[PDB]
Parts: structure tokens; sequence; C-alpha cells
RNA sequence: UUUCUAAUUUUUAUAUAUUGAAGUAAUAUGUAUUGAAUUGAAUAUUAAAAAUACAAAUUUAAUUUGUAAUUAAUAAAUCU
């Protein structure tokens, strides 16, 4: 069961998760190509 | 699809003449001097019966 | 105190859009007998080319084609199920819809579009709202039996009073 | 140089290099 | 025509503060009379 | 079926038949956050900053304790009671000896948050301040099961009673 | 001496009833009415240890 | 507020004349103008019930010799 | 027009000014519910729009408590009426929706371990109600604006809509410069949890 | 416990980096003006030896047809190619030096397009005339 | 879990105080009115009167005396 808290490390190493995400769809938000 | 979105401001963004008051009893921080006020040393107010009864 | 039977399941037998048989049950409707009282209305009222069978109130095409649900512009609780005949008609069309909106040459504007027949019908007919909410008086509902003998008026419908749009 | 560049434009694509970071048993069936 | 969020919204961080026993009147004054928060038991919300 | 021919919505009564109607247990949940703030017109209210299940007894009791902390002549408390009742421990094999007649008796209601529970309101040019306010009402919310603020005149400005 | 359920329960009914810092808890202590008044804020016995009270 | 009604009526004109035998100086008569003695012994009227004519009603003391104008 | 058949929201002419969503203003034209509008036209509060109102109509003032004011809604007014509408329709969206959330919470204390954004609140305004925003306004609480939101269950944020004040729109919503969105966080596993 | 690991420009973070102001001075740009001179301090820049076309068109491919403006190479830019960023390998390195000018059907969508560029970090442009730079041929 | 090997998830995470502000002065509509055996700011109810600032108390059978006189006291600066 979730008796314990999350150590700490684990939540600072998921907030870089949804910093990761938040770096994804900064990629797939790019136009399709690039008039060049 | 509809999207819903606020519409250019054409005057004051924080209403005066509209704005709702306050909304918790406006015990101002002077009348009851609760905390968050600062005063001159020189200019203490209200000690007519401890120390401005010999002002100065 | 009691006990009860399961729910049967009253749902879609063909994909709405999609091209249909007749010998397929389109929908196979809740003849909503309250409880087994004689009268209900159906959700899906039959439409073009299709024919509702009277005692389960499910719906059968009548002709093989492409099959579509007309939800009403008036309330959009109430849909008819068209089945519009020509199968190439909507294929070689959605084939280029398609691919017009692949280029990104293709309007959104269409009167197919689920989220713009609301405003679709406002470009066109722009008091429709007047013109199904409006109550006619006694008089022109029975328009006088005269313009009927006279030859007037092609035919008096008295019934058929009802906007249905 | 202050100008929008003058030619005969061509148009480059892009290509994702995809790699995976979390399991896949722990997601849906869909994803 | 500006609206800028910085005036009206404020995002402090504030130091919630104790309510100062150290004076007399000033612990009578905080007294803010919610302290009967002792109906906080996480009752039956949905049940009696 | 389910709520129609109200009572006055109190409690729903069944359409083909006068019983009450038997709702769910989770029905009329309190546990939304209620968006409609209160007007209240009383001069101060205690409205319900959380939500709960809040008896009549709980909240008649409540009542005869802030009637005894108030100035009688002046102010004339007002207790809401429109809102809508829900039953108690209903079901047959669930009560107590086949009695579901004696339990399902009880009538509480699910307050959602900001719902106006009471009123000090004028009959004169006598005024309140939250301080004379507070301690009114300092009795009764000792009672009333769920946490409750109180607020003065007007639209509750519930940026600041949240 | 009632224990004042929270903290901010206490209120010095007397003159004479002020604070003090009886070992970490906030208490009130009255000469006049000596225990009749006496508050003492919940917390923790003087002398507690890891296992037993946490 | 406390007995519904208005007791004993008077005018401003005998205000002034209790006001006359209340000096809060009686080394100095008039530490206090009268004028500003007066609000004092009328608003104590007024805490009494006392409705003085020439405030508190829609005519002042009506008289024979003029015009209101 | 059929008993069966009926139009499930009417054109309306408010002469009044109600307050709730369903509500309008003084002489705006609004498409609302039926069963809500046919309790106005015998209110008074409104009426169907005849190609007299359609100039100007006697809207109320709560002054003398009659409908004597006349709001004659010529061009300008119709340049009025659409942006004091488009702004509180941001308004009643904002306050009547429910903005869902489905979260990953390991760990004892009920604590969002990825806590939200106002970047995150932006997004689930734009993505469930389409109501599109500055996450510049939204300012959090007292108790979630060191940590980002980080708790299950029902949080609540306040968005600041700024520009209310040339649109004379007060006492018809429940607060000119503010409103509440009503987050909820519903922890999920990482089967349909995010982040 | 956020904003102690990263900034305050976290949380409090209106990550619309997109657009809070540049629109609205892309309208105070539409306000003022654009004209002949306008143009002739841009024939200049056509007169510069180095050709990099200075204003750009945004209108629809049959209005083009109608009122072709392409004489001088000018660049013929669908509105979205601006939009989405895909221009951005073809647009003035000098970011606060430059200014080019965008062309339109009707001047609504050229500021709706010049407020585009003015997000991708540009700083000047008075973003209309549809009629003057054919009344300047070049 | 073929076997040797290599490896990025660790029974190590930050806990609320500085200050028993206690000297500095006779008075004066006034002991208001009402209800009251009595009540004088501190019985009961009543509370938007005043002027020359101090009516939500302790005290007394009542008063006077006598306590009291709306103030500096920045834990925020993360600690790794
Ligand atoms: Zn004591």
């Amino acid at each position: 069961e979730l008796l314990h808290p999350l150590p700490v490390w684990a939540r600072r190493q998921q907030w870089l998760k949804r910093d990761t995400v938040e770096m994804n769809e900064a990629i797939l938000r790019e136009p399709y190509y690039r008039i060049k | 699809e509809r999207y819903y979105a606020l519409p250019h401001l054409r005057g004051p963004s924080m209403p005066v003449q509209l704005a709702q008051p306050s909304g918790k009893y406006p015990s101002g921080k002077f009348t009851q001097m609760m905390e968050d006020v600062a005063i001159h040393p020189l200019q203490k107010p209200d000690a007519r019966y401890k120390h401005n009864m010999y002002p100065a | 105190q009691a006990g009860s039977p399961r729910q049967k399941a009253k749902l879609f037998h063909v994909i709405p859009g999609t091209p249909v048989t007749p010998v397929e049950k389109l929908k196979e409707q809740r003849r909503r007998f309250g409880q087994d009282r004689y009268s209900r209305q159906p959700e899906y009222r039959p439409g073009r080319n299709v024919r509702m069978d009277p005692n389960t109130f499910t719906l059968y095409a009548t002709t093989k084609g492409v099959m579509t649900i007309r939800t009403s512009r008036i309330n959009p609780s109430y849909k008819w199920l068209d089945v519009e005949p020509d199968i190439q008609k909507v294929y070689r069309s959605r084939c280029m819809r398609a691919a017009l909106q692949a280029r990104g040459k293709a309007s959104m504007m269409v009167a197919g579009n689920v989220h713009y027949r609301a405003e679709l019908d406002h470009v066109t007919e722009p008091h429709w709202r007047e013109r199904v909410m409006r109550v006619p008086k006694a008089t022109e509902r029975f328009q006088d039996p005269n313009y009927f003998t006279r030859g007037l008026v092609p035919s008096l419908r008295p019934l058929s009073r009802y906007s249905y749009e | 140089t202050t100008t929008i560049a003058a030619g005969p434009y061509r148009r480059v694509g892009n290509v994702f290099i995809v790699t995976c970071i979390d399991h896949p048993f722990k997601f849906s069936w869909e994803v | 025509a500006t609206y800028d969020p910085a005036a009206f919204v404020s995002d402090d961080i504030k130091k919630d503060v104790r309510r100062p026993f150290w004076s007399r009147r000033r612990w009578a004054l905080s007294d803010n009379f919610m302290v009967p928060m002792s109906p906080k038991p996480k009752n039956t919300i949905k049940d009696e | 079926l389910r709520p129609s021919s109200l009572l006055r919505a109190y409690h729903y009564v069944h359409p083909k038949t006068g019983r009450p109607i038997r709702q769910y247990r989770k029905y009329g949940d309190p546990r939304f956050i209620n968006n409609e703030v209160a007007l209240i017109k009383g001069l101060f209210a205690l409205i319900t900053t959380d939500f709960g299940m809040v008896t009549q007894s709980q909240l008649e009791n409540a009542r005869l304790a802030i009637l005894r902390r108030m100035p009688r002549g002046s102010f004339a408390l007002t207790m809401h009671t429109d809102y809508e009742e829900f039953p108690v421990v209903q079901k047959s094999p669930e009560s107590r000896m086949g009695a579901g007649k004696s339990n399902i008796h009880h009538f509480a209601y699910k307050f959602t948050t900001g719902v106006p529970l009471f009123e000090i309101t004028a009959l004169s040019s006598r005024r309140l301040n939250q301080a004379e306010a507070e301690g009114i009402f300092l009795a009764g919310r000792s009672f009333i099961p769920l946490q409750t603020a109180v607020v003065p005149r007007g639209r509750v400005d519930e940026y600041h009673v949240f | 001496h009632p224990g004042l359920v929270p903290r901010d329960k206490l209120k010095l009914h007397c003159e004479f009833c002020r604070f003090h810092w009886v070992q970490d808890t906030l208490v009130v202590r009255c000469a006049a009415h000596p225990k009749e008044h006496n508050q003492r804020e919940i917390w923790l016995e003087p002398t507690w240890t890891w296992g037993k009270q946490q | 507020v406390l007995r519904g009604n208005y007791c004993a009526y008077l005018t401003l004109e005998m205000c002034y004349e209790i006001a006359k035998m209340k000096q809060m100086s009686w080394g100095k008569v008039e530490y206090p103008p009268i004028e500003v003695r007066v609000r004092r012994v009328v608003g104590q009227a007024r805490r009494m019930g006392i409705a003085i004519i020439g405030i508190d009603t829609v005519h002042s003391s009506p008289v024979k010799g003029m015009t209101e104008k | 027009m059929a008993p069966e058949l009926q139009l499930e929201y009417i054109p309306i002419i408010f002469t009044r000014t109600i307050l709730g969503p369903q509500g309008g203003f003084a002489g705006e034209e609004r498409l609302i519910k039926r069963e809500v509008a046919q309790k106005y036209m015998s209110e008074g509060n409104a009426v169907t729009p005849s190609a007299e109102f359609h100039q100007g109509v006697w809207c109320y003032n709560p002054d003398s408590e009659q409908y004597d004011r006349f709001v004659e809604r010529n061009a300008e007014f119709l340049d009025f009426a659409a942006r004091k509408r488009q702004w509180l329709d941001v308004y009643w969206r904002v306050n009547t929706g429910y903005l869902l959330f489905g979260r990953q919470s390991w760990g004892q204390g009920w604590l969002l371990n990825c806590p939200l954004r106002k970047k995150d609140i932006a997004q689930k305004l734009w993505e469930q109600y389409k109501v599109r925003v500055d996450p510049r306004l939204i300012e959090f609480r007292e108790k979630d604006r060191r940590t980002g939101i980080q708790d299950l269950g029902h949080n609540w944020c306040w968005l600041y809509l700024p520009g209310a004040e040339e649109l004379a729109i007060d006492r018809e919503v429940y607060d000119n410069k503010r409103v509440k969105v009503r987050m909820h966080i519903r922890k999920m596993s990482s089967y349909g949890a995010l982040y | 416990n956020l904003n102690k690991r990263y900034g305050a420009p976290y949380v409090a973070k209106g990550y619309a980096s997109l657009d809070p102001r540049c629109s609205l001075d892309a309208y105070s740009s539409f306000q003022q003006t654009v004209t002949s001179a306008d143009m002739k301090k841009a024939l200049l820049s056509i007169d510069s030896t180095s050709s990099g076309a200075l204003v750009i068109d945004v209108r629809s491919e049959p209005e083009r047809r109608l009122r072709p403006l392409l004489s001088p190479a000018i660049v013929a830019l669908h509105p979205h190619d601006i939009l989405s960023g895909a221009a951005c390998p073809i647009l003035p390195s000098n970011k606060e030096r430059a200014e080019m000018f965008v062309v339109a059907s009707e001047a609504q969508r050229a500021v709706n397009a010049c407020t585009a560029l003015r997000r991708w970090g540009f700083s000047r442009v008075t973003a209309v005339s549809v009629d003057a730079v054919s009344e300047a041929i070049a």
C-alpha cells in the first residue's frame, strides 16, 4: 500500500519528467518544414 | 469549434467605479493597529497617558 | 421486493456515414413501451429511403446506399436516418474532401462539418427561428375550401401543420 | 543583412529520432 | 489599452503569522473566531 | 422514476405514489464546490465554506444557541430552510428489526460550499461588527458539524472567505 | 489544567493570567485563581522520546 | 427606542436657559461658549425623548407675527 | 413547433438584467434555453425579437424599479453588447465549468507528485472549455503559491478577467475582476495518467 | 516545493510568451501609415546591390494573379508559413535593424501576419499597404 | 531468467522562538434615561445624542479609589 512518502529524490527526478514532456511537445509543434 | 476568449480592452483594467466592496470588514490597520504599520519614532501617536502626557 | 430482467442492447448495427444494404437493421430502437404500454416516440425517426418497422421500431433501409444521421436543426435531440442511394456520389467526394484537406486546401465551413451546422443554417435563412416559432391562425391553416374547388390552392392539407426542420 | 533573403525557396522537412524512455508494459493498449 | 498581470495578480508566498502571544491586546484581536475548526473530523460527507 | 412532483423541494415524492422518493446515497452529492455565491440580505450570515451532511436537529440546536447570544429587540435571527432534505438508514435489511419506518424519518441536508445558514438581520438602525458577529456565531458553529465562516451583508466576496 | 485543545484557543481571562513557556508548551499561568483559569497548550509531555510519543 | 414615544416637547428657547445655569468652569462662566453648551443639553434631552420643536419636526414654532417666509 | 419537437433554445431580447448564465442584460439578443426563456416572456424580463424591438427596447433600472430606461440598439450599442457578451461569456463559462484532471500520486500525503503549473490550468481551460486566456492572470491561493497546486481533490484558483470597466459590468456577475476556476485532481495509475 | 528548485520564472510563468503585447503594437503600426517614401526607403533597400526582397505579401494565391506585384522579386509567403515559423530560415539576421513590410489583401491579415513576425523577435514593421507598393511599382 | 560481463530508480531529506510594552494622571453634561430594593461606563435592555477624547471589563450591596492606556522587536535569507 502507499504508506510512507515518496522519497524526495524521486519527486525531483519526476519533476524532470514533466519537464521532459514539456520539451517534447515543444518539438511536436514545430512547422512541418522550413522555407529555405 | 467555439473558443471563448476575452475582448480587447478599451478602458482601465482594474475596475474603479465598478469595484465590488472589499468583502472583509474594513477595520483598517490604523483603527486597530494590529500589524503591518510603521511609524517614525519621533511621531509616535496616542500615548495620552503614557508618554504623550509629557510630549518631548 | 421482486426481480428484474437485463436491459437488452438497442444500438446501431451499421456504421453511420458508411454504405448500407437493406437487409441490415440500421438501428434497433427501443420501442419505448414505457413498460409495455402502447405509446412511445423513437429516438431516431426514419429518414430518406429508410422505412421503420412498425413492431420493433427498427429502421431498415429500403435501398442500398451510404447512410447518415440528420440531427434536427430545431432540437438536436430528434434525429433522422438518411440513406442517400448513390455510394459513388459520396465516395468520390470524400476521396477528394480528404485529399483536399490534406493539402490544406479545403474549407472547414462545409455543411457536413459537425460543429458548423449551428451557424450554417443562419448564413442562408437568418430568421428560421421565426419560421418555425410562428403560430398559425386557424384561418390560414384551413385555407378557404372554395380555393380548392376553384383550384387556386393545389390541394388542401389541414393536418400537416408542424414545421419539422 | 536586414533583408528577407531572396531566392528560389526550397522547403526541407524534418526527421524525428524517437527513443523509448518509459516501459511499454505500464501503459494502455492504445498507447 | 494595456493590462499588466503583475499589478493586480499578486502571487506572494506569505508567511502565515503566529497569533502574537507576547503582547496582550494583539493576541485578542488576532483571535480569529474560526479556531472552532475542531469540526474538522473528515465526517461522512454523503451520509449520516 | 426519480425527482419530480417535488413536495416544494424539501424532498421529492414519487409521482404515482405519495411515498417519499427514497433516492440514492450519493444523490445530490455535496462534493461539488458551489459556483454560485449567496446574496445574503441579513446583516451577517453563516455560510458553509466546506461541504457536508447536516441534520435538522443539528441545525436547530445551533439556532437555540445563537438565539442566546444575540440582543433580542434589535436583531432577529433568520434561519433558511428552502434547501432540499435527504433520507437516512432507508433500506430494509439495512434497518434495525425491519423498522424502516423509524430510521428514514430523519431528514438531513447535503450542503455544498458557501450556502448561507443563518442571518443576524436587523430590525433597527443598530449596527454590528465582525467581532460583534463572530462572537454570536461562535456558539452555534460548535454544533454545525462542518466548517463555516460568518459573512457580512451583501454578496459574499468568496475571494476572501476562502 | 484544561488543555486548550489548540494553542489558539488560549485566552487570558484574568489580569494576572499571562503566558509562559512551560517546556516548549505555551501555557497560561495565573497567581490568582491558580488552577481555576490555568490553560496549557496541547503538546507532547515535557520529557517524551522518539518511540513513545513519536 | 425604549419607550416608543417622544415625551414632553421643548423648544430651543428653553434649552438656552437650562444651559445658562450649567457652566463647567464656574470660575469662567462661559468657557464653553453658550451655543456650544446648548448642543450638549439638546442632545442629552433627545437622548431622554425630549423632542424640541425647532428641530425634530416638519415646522418650527408657529408665530402669529408673519408669513413663514 | 410540434409538441414533440420544440426549439431547444429560442431568441430573446432581455428587458431586465438577469445575473444567471442564461441571463443577459439590457437589450441584447440571446438564444437562451426554451424552458428558461418561456418563464421570462411571462416574467417580462424578455420579449421575442419583433422587428420593433430590434431598434429600441424599454429596459429596466433598479432606481425607480420600472421599465422606463430606453436602450436604443444602434450599431454602436451592437458593438457594446458584443464585447460585453464576449466578456461575460468567458466569465460564465469558467465559473460554470469544473475542469477535471488525471494525475499520478505515489506516496502518502495525497500530494500530486508533479504539482500543477499556471501553464497547466490555462492548458485545461483551453482543452476542456476552449477558454483561451493569458496564464499570467491566474492567481493561485496562498496554500499553492509556493509549490503549485500539488494536492488531490478539489482545488480552485482565481482567474482575473481584467477588462471590465467600460462594459459597465457589475452586480450582474459575482465578482467584476475575478472568477473561481475549480480544479479537481482525480488520481490515476500509469494507464490513464500523464506526466 | 517548487520555485525553490526552479526559479520564479517557473510556476509564476505565463508560458504564453507568444502575444501578450506584440498584437497590440501590431495594431499600432496599422494606425500610422505607409506610403511612397515609406516604400522609397525600401526602394533603396532594393537599390542596395545586396538583393534580399524587403516587403512580403500574404495574400491568397488567386488574389495575386489579379494584381501581380511580384515584380521586384518580393517574397510571396502564405500567412501560415509566417505564423507557424516555417519562414524564419529566410528572415533577416538583424532583428532590431530590419523592417521588411507586409502587404496583404485586406489590412486585417497584414497586421495579423506582422504580429506573427513581432512574435518572432522582430521589432520594426509598419505592416501594410496593399495599394502603395503598386503605386510604387518598384 | 543459457553462462560470463556491463547499468540510469539512493530502508540520508531541513522540525517556529526575540517581547510577565504593566511609570508618566484631581475633578467638570452625567450618578444619563428607562427597568429596577439598589446599579453611578462593567445588574437587566438600550444603544449611532453629545462636547473640552477614552460606555462591549475587573472591582464595590452601591460609588470613589485601583489595574489598563490602539507599537519597534522583520525565522522570510533554500540549503547543498
Ligand atoms: Zn484568571
